RNA sequence: GGUGAAAUUCUUGGAUUUAUUGAAGACUAACUACUGCGAAAGCAUUUGCCAAGGACGUUUUCAUUAAUCAAGAACGAAAGUUAGGGGAUCGAAGAUGAUCAGAUACCGUCGUAGUCUUAACCAUAAACUAUGCCGACUAGGGAUCGGGUGGUGUUUUUUUAAUGACCCACUCGGCACCUUACGAGAAAUCAAAGUCUUUGGGUUCUGGGGGGAGUAUGGUCGCAAGGCUGAAACUUAAAGGAAUUGACGGAAGGGCACCACCAGGAGUGGAGCCUGCGGCUUAAUUUGACUCAACACGGGGAAACUCACCAGGUCCAGACACAAUAAGGAUUGACAGAUUGAGAGCUCUUUCUUGAUUUUGUGGGUGGUGGUGCAUGGCCGUUCUUAGUUGGUGGAGUGAUUUGUCUGCUUAAUUGCGAUAACGAACGAGACCUUAACCUACUAAAUAGUGGUGCUAGCAUUUGCUGGUUAUCCACUUCUUAGAGGGACUAUCGGUUUCAAGCCGAUGGAAGUUUGAGGCAAUAACAGGUCUGUGAUGCCCUUAGACGUUCUGGGCCGCACGCGCGCUACACUGACGGAGCCAGCGAGUCUAACCUUGGCCGAGAGGUCUUGGUAAUCUUGUGAAACUCCGUCGUGCUGGGGAUAGAGCAUUGUAAUUAUUGCUCUUCAACGAGGAAUUCCUAGUAAGCGCAAGUCAUCAGCUUGCGUUGAUUACGUCCCUGCCCUUUGUACACACC
């Protein structure tokens, strides 16, 4: 029977929120660190806010958590989505040059399109 | 349980009427942010003291007087 | 055999079982499907005749020959009109055997009419798709059956060929199915139940609230059961359809509970007693409460009082307004005697006093433990030891309502992880508060202790041990106290899960079940209890010979009997006599006799003289009891048990008889471990044991707390009794009594 109630894992989240980079590992400096930082009315209410919070970095250190953004998952969230690869992966350059559409896609581009590098691939059943 | 006795307070009268007796009872709370003495908030409300945010660098140097 | 169990029945004359060989008895098990045919009823292994049919194909033919149809016909599930055969599996009936209160039923065994003749049904079914038939249009999709068309498709073999079978596409015609709802509908639902108040494609049949009633009568088919046709009198305010929310189910799924069980423990029910309830009795045996949720409850352990009941005796404390008597006296009180239970001038004899406040009448006033808790307020109990409850805005539905408030996992928890036509909230839970655990850390205590120092005792003597010394003095707060604090948050590690909420194991820790236990505690409700707690109260009653109030006695306790809560025992793990001696929660008196130390007297109960205490100071270390040694007892209703009863001594009280209670001697009953039933309980717990407080003047076998000794058994389940959620049925909503 030792599941944590809402309030306890709202502020222990909010916690998390704002101060990852004043808290640590250990549960010790964590419930000394939030009387100052967050006004808990009851010594038994922080001891069990601290002691989740320290729970929660035992897995967020383990690995990203969801629901959770710190200040420090994001900016190399945005950081690392400008994947910008050196090479295209639509502009023909580990085929030869040539896109090898089948007989059906090459009048299509003959109806419509302009001439282009294609091929003529016999695909059936 | 225990913020009843803070906060919550009560009375209890009784009017007589033409057909018998009516009885009142009156709950009223008082925010605990007005409480002079005591304590004044409820049990299970947590404030979050805002963080001042700081730059990165801060030019590694030092200052003399 | 046969059944939930059994029984009827057959069984050395060999049952049942095994083999071989025969003979009569629906139909065609599996294949068998959201598949085919037929007008419907209906129709399944073959093979052969006899006719029939749909769909498709068609640059064949007729040319309106058609659609629906009163009258009129044909066809038909099965179950018995009637007349041969063959031979029971099932039960009508019938026989039996069970079950039951009965069981003429369900269940078991057997068996006649009873889907096998060849020959009629008059034609009845929930003969159902409860949906007439013909024609047109309106929306997407994938399957499937029959036919046809096409594929520089696959396979079968001669190499490909012809077929067949399969794959892809299309088309016609079918049995259907899936998604939406433009559209309909009261809704359920519906590609028709759409194209309907923007109401007309053609046509046939039926209905006009529920019954009476498919009845009466007439006809007709009818050797029969019975069909087909078919009213009225009278009676009635609903009957009915669909859906919503609850409640209920001998409905299903998921959980939970020693007011449930499991495994056990201690018991109760058996005995004596005392304590409530009923019944009986009585002058009265006051009364409320009757499953949980009445019955050691009304804080209800009643001698008077309480007290409300009974037999009697007083008093007005009936205020005020009006009227009348009335300073030639409105009225009150009383000596003595009578009278009275009575030293009540109650009332009378007598004659004193008082005097304008009184008396009488008219109105009212007041009081009532008089009635109504089913007129109410407040309080409490219960539903309800559970986790549930409700707005706002948005979504669904015509609407009542619904979602949010949930599939799954987890939790003690609507506790959370999450998923999501919901988002954001509120109450309940949790949080909170009190109490018990840890602190050699602080704050300092002659109203708590500790050590040394002085004085002094006993032994040893060697420098030691056990003490005493009200403050002799000094020092400290470990023990005790109480202020502020700290400490646990499941910490660390390991293992499991969707990798989360969590759960389990180990270590460390005073403490790992929410740390143990409480306090508090939702929305809605009960004709739950209380008018006998109240100068809380409406309405009704009474109000002077009072239902007011007071006083004297009695009753509440009365006993052929029944029930509930308990106490003491049935003995040797014990009784009795000495010895050791070990706690905690608390209470205690200024104009009043409270808790009582100590000294003396007494067998005891108790008496007497003082003292301390308004209290961490004194009672008090409450020197409690079970417990522990040593001894007597010796398996015997015995020395277990002390019921009942007799005599005496004391205490409280105005009063003790109907024994208040305490003590002494004697009397020495039932009861040999308690049937059906039934209660409570998971760790400092049950159980054993006593102590303080409430009530008190006296009485505790009762209750509220406290400490002493201290276990067996579980770490589960829904089997019994209940509870929460979901689904489901409902003819229940006074809600399964």
């Amino acid at each position: 029977g030792r599941v944590r109630t809402k309030t306890v894992k709202r502020a222990s989240k909010a916690l998390i929120e704002r101060y990852y980079p004043k808290l640590t590992l250990d549960f010790q400096t964590n419930k000394r660190l939030c009387d100052e930082i967050a006004t808990i009315q009851s010594k038994r209410l922080r001891n069990k806010i601290a002691g989740y919070t320290t729970h929660l970095m035992k897995r967020i250190q383990k690995g990203p958590v969801r629901g959770i953004s710190f200040k420090l998952q994001e900016e190399e969230r945005e950081r690392k989505d400008q994947y910008v690869p050196e090479v295209s992966a639509l502009d023909l350059s580990r085929s030869n040059g040539v896109l090898n559409v089948d007989n059906q896609t090459s009048d299509l581009v003959k109806s419509l399109g302009l001439k282009l590098p294609l091929s003529v691939i016999n695909v059936s059943a | 349980g225990q913020p009843v006795n803070d906060f919550i307070d009560t009375a209890t009268r009784h009017v007589l009427m033409r057909q018998g007796v009516l009885g009142i009872k009156v709950k009223i709370m008082r925010d605990p942010a007005k409480s002079r003495t005591g304590p004044k908030a409820l049990p299970d409300a947590v404030t979050i003291i805002e963080p001042k945010e700081e730059e990165p660098i801060l030019a590694p140097s030092v200052k003399d007087y």
